[PDB]
């Protein structure tokens, strides 16, 4: 009738001879159908022989049906040993602290062993959450042959593949601690990796050697940071300073719940599993404990117990395990090595979600560096140079200074405003000047000219203006996305091959464009006859080209579409208009120069479409681009 | 002064202990006794693991052993009965050397990091098979493994051998141990073309394997069997098929030869070791020492590199895992239901004994070794048509406009007719089908076609984890292998292209727009550029066009307007314009122009943009595609395609309306 179970628990260490005996086991939750019978024993230092002998010794005829192990020790190995006994006995064993809690090789399925440490997979997940929180995207992994490797590599792989972010795995390293090195082979590899954020995985002892070697390699310093699983930190009571400071790692907290509370959790799990198994089969779990002889009969039946024991709940708290035998989601704390020897908590993490305390710059501008000088040119419609009021002595309002080597000129306009907003958003400061040789870039024989030259000579980082886009310049320098719809176009008063030959039409026809332009170069590339014919009709400047159109002596003019459209809108009389719908061939937009694959690059691009994203460009279009003509619409 | 350096061992019998001590004394006598001396300690196997582990900690380690030797017990209990020692010594990093454990699970340094052996594991036997496979030139085989660290390790090793070559997974077959009936799996095996088989399993499992295999007559000629030492032995030998090829490791049974040699190696290793300084004795006794032994890994390092090629057992060198290298096996044949040595294998090269080769069934010499294409499609009106087979009766005699009977084939595909969606037997006839059969007459292959469950051809989606999802649709079936080859109207693009090989285009076409004639300037239409809620422009989400919209940055803004009011399938998309629900429709021409002819109420406009081609999908690994393109071109030159488009594009009634 009265179903009293038989249980045993052990504490090692506790920094005391006369370690606190039988603090717990006091009746709690007595309602549970089986009452616990407890025998407590302690042993001072761990050994395979001492532990094996003692646990079997307690087994005797005693017939205990469960065991909880706890330690003051930092030792990795212990868990496996007790697990081995479990494999032999089929008697459940679990552990609440230290090494037993420390991770171990994948448990034999038949075997029953449990740990109150977190799952390897779970820990890797937390490491990832930590990196994501500080937005450290790029990282590498240093590992050792110790068990759980490739369960870890796989877990990281799974966790990483799913996320949207463009994180980079740089290197994965597997080094055998066995075949210990004269070669400093670990030094020879570790020296290779350039990545800022490093995940390390190994035994507590191994971390020391890897770290001394890293200290030789120079990997512990200045901008690189290391992140660690439970095992290395272990107890956290003892910390060789061979570990670098700023080392980041997760562990279970002593403060939240003390060790006896944890032991209470273990006992509760064992007796709850006993109660549930009872409820299911009304059967006593009690079994003969003696290891030396063959395992007791009907102990083979015990498998279901494991099946029952995996998830257990008491005190409104879930003990649920995972197939490996780690608890599914124990509460966990993000810890850092405070300066000196301190292990001081940084974060709390539970279940699905994680929370961390410090805001910024955890543990000459930190975000970014250097300065950028910019070159431009004055557009007859866009980029406007104005002469500053001499009495004032310096630029006014929207006008931003630009210098031309030959005198301070004051630039304002579309490029100035777009640049200004961009500078405001990305938050950098810049120097603006004017180009001298060749304006927009021009090729004579082998060599480039213009702002592009100053971009190539590194006398300019980025070139801004009415500059059009083409394959050659995109080849030499990265370009910003087009902000405006533009291109080649025609402007006249009011593919047919009428352009292709003038001579087909008996009266001489006339059309021309500005030389050294992207338009003229494109023309020469695709259509030769047009270029060779139009060289006579080429004009000095857009105002003068306009003089050729306006006063007569020229029929048609060809130029950039944005300028021709703005000029369409703005004219002293509506004497000038675009061609057709002004729908332009060679559909292009104004870009912006950068050096090469290395540049702020994408950061710029985002800024640009944010400008349209808030609808500013429409306003700026109405103010700067909009002309009065095209009034009859 | 002399220093007594202990060694320890666990062996089968006291006689073998005496053999051990004798070998040790031979080591002492033949190397300097003035500087150092070796001492021997040993114990018989104990009934459980625990008595033995206790023996190591008490009886052996109290003697300060620098290393331990272990052998399999007289009656094997379960398997890997020398499991505990590798763990027990391992705590202190004391090197362990097994004599009789051919078990593979000790090869992983991670779990057993102190473990070395004078014999190669069963996995390493694959070295022979690759060499065997090498000689006979069969690249195509089948592998049957039990499911455990043993079988999976064998698979990994052989596959790793194959990795240097183009990776060859002709097929692989996993079964789980203790299963008396394996019939279904072999039924799956026969379908695979490759006629050569290799297997690894336990004796009891092997009985079941041969028992099941004989039922399906896979033991017959034209089939070859390659196997592990365990398979030929025991009860498995009794039920074993004739002509099988088999392996036996040399001196595998003998502990003693391996004893003399192992101890010889240990001696050489130690004498080489003490040449080094900063040495420490192993921990005295298990009790009171929680710490490892710093020397132990070094002792392992020298011992793994320890040469001494001359030995009673054969050449000695150790692989990275501590497993032995360059071991010798003796190949065995089943002739007249008895074991015979056809040849013997030593070193990296096989050796052929004078005995005649036997193959299964009757062969004086018979080295013989080594079809069905699963095809998938989608419902696209011009190149594919779907009608169910009338009752049981198959296909209609319906005739093309040019007098020819229409060809047809059976296809299993999604049906929306039933409220639930069953994969339904159907009749499908098409341009792509005529092409496929044209190939089938040209090509050695035979074809069975079923339409993909998803109406979509394919697009990347979902999340990710162990069982990655992958792009939904027929393409996904291709990577999955549900269909080995894809015949459909598929546009060819780089994003897909990296994943799979693409056949040369049968057709050349580009995207365009359908709008009703009866009262869009360009691919770039200001009207598109000037979108309107009032003027719709419609497409199919997950259609490749959508991939063009998402992947391309330059038009990336324009994508979203199209995204609104998307249709699920082609018929509905054409219908909307026909129903006048949607003013415009955007799709690739090859599907669209045929419809343009079909109604003429609707028209195509502008210039094909996103100019592309349609091609037949295959995995890069499959060489048949090499012929396919080669065939496709051959079909282009003669004008076969021109006449097929001429047949299936009617062109009957329509014109430029204006």
């Amino acid at each position: 009738k009265h179903p009293n179970m038989d249980i045993a628990v052990i504490l090692v260490g506790t920094t005391e001879e006369v370690a606190i005996k039988d603090v717990h086991e006091k009746d709690d939750f007595h309602h549970l159908p089986v009452t616990p019978r407890v025998e407590l024993v302690t042993m001072q230092e761990s050994d395979p022989k001492s532990i094996i002998t003692r646990i079997c010794d307690l087994m005797s005829d005693k017939k205990v049906q469960g065991v909880v192990f706890g330690d003051d020790t930092d030792q990795e190995a212990i868990a496996q040993i007790l697990d081995f006994i479990s494999v032999q006995t089929l008697t459940p064993i679990l552990g609440i602290h230290g090494g037993s809690s420390m991770i171990m090789a994948d448990k034999e399925e038949a075997s029953m062993f449990f740990q109150f440490g977190p799952s390897i997979e779970q820990q890797a997940s937390v490491m990832l959450n930590i990196m994501e929180e500080y937005d450290w995207y790029i990282f590498s992994i240093v590992t050792t042959y110790f068990p759980g490797y490739q369960d870890f590599e796989n877990k990281v792989r799974s966790t990483i593949e799913n996320s949207f972010v463009g994180w980079e795995l740089e290197e994965v390293i597997h080094l055998d601690m066995s075949l210990d090195d004269i070669d400093s082979k670990i030094q020879n590899q570790l020296k290779k990796l350039q990545s800022p954020v490093i995940l390390l995985y190994c035994t507590k002892e191994e971390a020391t050697y890897i770290f001394e070697v890293a200290h030789s390699v120079g990997l512990t310093g200045y901008g690189f940071t290391w992140i660690v699983p439970s095992l290395v930190a272990g107890d956290t009571d003892t910390v060789p300073d061979e570990f670098p400071t700023g080392l980041i790692s997760v562990s279970y907290d002593e403060w939240d719940y003390d060790l006896p509370a944890r032991v209470r959790d273990g006992i509760a799990i064992i007796t709850t599993a006993a109660s549930t198994m009872l409820s299911e089969h009304n059967s006593i779990p009690q079994s003969k404990s003696s290891c030396n002889n063959i395992q007791e009969s009907r102990v083979y039946e015990a498998h279901m117990l494991k099946r029952y024991l995996i998830n257990v709940t008491f005190e409104g708290r879930d003990l649920s395990f995972s197939e490996d035998g780690y608890q599914m989601h124990p509460k966990l704390v993000i810890i850092l090595l405070n300066q000196e020897r301190k292990w001081e908590r940084v974060g709390k993490y539970k279940d699905r979600s994680l929370k961390m305390w410090p805001v910024f710059d955890l543990y000459s501008e930190e975000h970014k560096d250097e300065h950028l000088s910019i070159v431009t040119l004055e557009e007859a419609p866009f980029v406007i140079v104005e002469d500053v009021d001499p009495l004032s002595g310096t630029c006014m309002r929207n006008t931003v200074p630009c210098r031309k080597q030959i005198i301070k000129r004051c630039c304002k306009g579309f490029c100035i405003d777009i640049l200004k907003k961009i500078a405001k958003t990305v938050k950098f400061t810049y120097d603006l000047y004017l180009v001298t040789n060749g304006k927009h870039g021009k090729k004579i024989n082998g060599v480039w000219n213009g702002m592009i030259g100053e971009v190539v000579t590194k006398r300019a980082y980025m070139a801004v203006g009415s500059l059009t886009i083409n394959e050659e310049r995109s080849e030499v320098v990265d370009f910003s996305v087009p902000f405006i719809e533009t291109g080649i176009s025609v402007m006249v008063s009011r593919s047919d091959k009428k352009f292709q030959r003038p001579n087909d039409f008996s009266p001489a026809f006339r059309f021309g464009t500005v030389p050294n332009g992207s338009t003229e170069r494109n023309i020469r590339n695709n259509y030769l006859e047009m270029h060779s014919y139009m060289v006579k009709f080429n004009q000095r400047s857009v105002q003068d080209a306009l003089l050729s159109l306006k006063s007569g002596k020229l029929d048609a003019f060809i130029y950039d579409a944005a300028v021709l459209n703005y000029m369409a809108g703005r004219d002293e009389g509506c004497k000038l208009v675009t061609i057709g719908s002004g729908k332009v061939f060679a559909t292009t937009g104004y870009g912006i120069a950068i050096q090469k694959d290395s540049g702020w690059k994408r950061q710029v691009d985002l800024a640009i479409l944010q400008l349209f994203g808030d609808g500013e460009m429409e306003e700026l279009e109405a103010l700067w681009l909009t002309g009065i003509c095209h009034n009859e619409k | 002064d002399p220093k007594i350096v202990n060694i320890g061992a666990v062996l089968s019998t006291k006689k073998h202990e005496q053999i051990f001590r004798e070998a040790v004394n031979q080591a002492n006598f033949f190397h300097f006794t003035r500087k150092i001396q070796l001492n021997a300690t040993s114990v018989t196997h104990r009934p459980n693991a625990i008595q033995m582990a206790l023996s190591v900690c008490e009886d052996l380690i109290s003697s300060q052993v620098y290393a331990i030797l272990v052998s399999h017990p007289p009656a094997p209990t379960d398997h890997l009965t020398p499991t505990p020692i590798s763990y027990t010594a391992g705590f202190y990093r004391i090197p362990v050397i097994g004599l009789t454990t051919r078990m593979s699970i000790y090869s992983d340094k991670s779990i057993h990091l102190s473990f070395l052996r004078t014999v190669p594991p069963y996995s390493h036997q694959a070295l022979v098979w690759f060499e065997m496979m090498r000689l006979f030139n069969w690249n195509h085989v089948i592998l049957i493994v039990s499911d455990d660290h043993e079988g999976r390790a064998a698979q990994k090793k052989l596959e790793t051998l194959l990795e240097e070559k183009e990776s060859k997974a002709d097929k692989v077959l996993q079964f789980e141990p203790g299963t008396k009936n394996l019939t279904a799996l072999l039924l799956e095996a026969k379908e695979l073309e490759a006629r050569v088989i290799i297997l690894s399993a336990s004796e009891d499992d092997a009985t079941a394997v041969y028992k099941s295999a004989a039922m399906l007559d896979m033991t017959g000629a034209g089939y070859v069997w390659l196997v592990g030492e365990r398979e030929i032995s025991g009860s498995a030998l009794r039920y074993a098929p004739d002509g099988i090829i088999g392996l036996q490791l040399i001196n595998g049974k003998n502990e003693s030869a391996h004893i003399s040699d192992a101890v010889a190696v240990v001696a050489q290793a130690i004498h080489e070791l003490f040449e080094m300084e900063q040495i420490t004795d192993p921990p005295r006794g298990c009790v009171g020492n929680t710490n490892i032994w710093k020397t132990g890994p070094l002792f392992k390092r020298v011992l793994m590199s320890s040469k001494y090629p001359d030995g009673v057992t054969g050449r000695i060198e150790f692989n990275e895992d501590g497993d032995r290298k360059f071991a010798q096996y003796s190949i065995m044949n089943l002739q007249n239901r008895k074991l015979v040595q056809v040849g013997i294998f030593d070193g990296s090269y096989i050796i052929q004994n004078d005995r005649k080769i036997i193959w299964p069934g009757g062969e004086t010499e018979r080295p013989q070794g080594y079809t069905r294409l699963k095809i998938v499609t989608i419902h696209q009106e011009p190149f594919v048509y779907v009608r169910p087979t009338t009752s049981d009766g198959t296909c209609r005699e319906e005739y093309t406009i040019n007098g020819d009977p229409i060809k047809k084939v059976i296809c299993n595909g999604p049906d929306e007719t039933i409220p639930g969606r069953p994969t339904v037997p159907q009749c499908c006839y098409g341009f792509c089908v005529d092409l496929l059969i044209k190939l089938a007459r040209e090509m050695d292959f035979t074809y069975e076609v079923h339409l993909v469950a998803d109406g979509k051809f394919g697009t990347q989606e979902r999340v990710n984890n162990s069982n990655a999802a992958a792009w939904n649709g027929m393409m996904g079936e291709l990577l999955s292998g549900q269909a080995d080859m894809i015949v459909a109207p598929l546009t060819i693009n780089n994003e897909r292209a990296q994943y799979i090989e693409f056949s040369k285009p049968f057709k050349y076409q580009g995207l365009t727009i359908l709008v009703k004639k009866e009262i869009i300037t360009g691919i770039n239409d200001p009207r598109l550029r000037n979108p309107s809620d009032k003027f719709i422009y419609a497409t199919v989400k997950q259609s490749s066009v959508d991939i063009y919209f998402r992947r391309q940055v330059e038009l990336s803004t324009m994508y979203r307007h199209m995204e609104k009011h998307n249709y699920e399938s082609a018929a509905e998309a054409i219908q909307a314009v026909r129903d006048n629900k949607l003013h415009a429709f955007i799709w690739d021409s090859a599907v669209l122009e045929f419809e343009a002819s079909q109604k003429c109420d609707l028209v195509t406009t502008g210039e094909l943009f996103f100019r592309s081609g349609f091609g037949i999908g295959m995995r890069k690994d499959s060489p048949w595609k090499q012929e396919v393109s080669l065939n496709i071109l051959k079909s282009h030159e003669n004008g076969f395609m021109e006449e097929l488009d001429k047949t299936w594009v009617r062109y009957q009634e329509c014109d430029s309306r204006s």
